[PDB]
């Protein structure tokens, strides 16, 4: 399977949370959530076996 | 984990993959002699075989997950052998004519 | 019916299940006179999925254990004395005379 890159532009490989509780999602979506709890910041559910499992908590 | 994934998905609602997904796991861990592939491919295909049994020939084995070398059976020059799930109860033999 | 494992899916809640629910398959713990009478397999099983998957685990946790303390009661065996260390709260939380 050969698959071809040229934009160099990959904003939508990237999900970060910075500042007040700002969350930016892989497909753009920036939102504010001010959890204080234990959430998952992103899992492969897609798949019977889970690759990665990534859970964060803020005080 | 493919006794849980999309391979199985037809056969999970005609046999019960609990058991077999724990001897699978089991034995995986237990195979640390030597030859842990085949103590897979046993595991797996217990459960292939309970699912054949009830109907559902379900293709699981591909090049990198329990591969059958049935081109080995051809004789020089010919192309005759295949793979089959279901299998064939009455191919034509000689001992059958 | 899906093939979740809650224990999976939280470290803590693993930890906290397998320290506690594995009371139940230990030869010498308050459990332990019981194994004869009554395999505990089953319900260490669930003793882990509950107290993995409830949310307040300490509840499902006591209830499994619970749970075997009735199984090995109705076999005529006393288990006695099992509640020390976790599960003590209903000793202590009961009307006043």
């Amino acid at each position: 399977p050969v698959v071809r890159a040229s934009n160099p532009a990959h904003n939508g490989r990237v999900c970060s949370t910075w500042g007040s509780f700002h969350y930016k999602t892989f497909d753009g979506d920036v939102f504010r959530f001010p959890g204080l709890c234990n959430y998952v910041f992103s899992e492969h559910c897609g798949a019977a076996y889970e690759d990665f499992n990534i859970q964060l908590r803020r005080s | 984990s493919i006794l849980h994934g999309p391979t199985f998905a037809a056969c999970h609602a005609h046999v019960e993959p609990a058991r077999y997904y724990e001897a699978c796991v089991n034995d995986a861990c237990a195979c640390d002699s030597g030859g842990d592939c085949e103590c897979f491919c046993t595991a797996v295909a217990a459960y292939a075989q309970a699912c054949h049994e009830v109907g559902l020939c379900v293709s699981w084995r591909t090049p990198s997950i329990c591969p059958l070398f049935c081109d080995y059976y051809n004789p020089e020059g010919q192309c005759e052998w295949h793979y089959q799930p279901c299998g064939v109860p009455c191919l034509r033999t000689c001992r059958n004519p | 019916n899906s093939f979740e494992d809650p224990c999976s899916l939280s470290v803590e809640n693993e930890k906290y299940a397998q320290h506690w629910c594995s009371q139940l398959t230990d030869a010498d713990g308050p459990f332990g006179r019981c194994h004869a009478a009554v395999k505990p397999g089953t319900y260490y099983s669930n003793c882990m999925f509950d107290t993995c998957n409830c949310e307040r685990s300490e509840d499902c946790l006591c209830a499994a254990l619970s749970s075997y303390v009735h199984a090995c009661a109705a076999k005529g065996v006393q288990l006695g004395g099992w509640r020390d260390g976790v599960c003590t709260k209903p000793m202590t939380t009961c009307p006043k005379s």
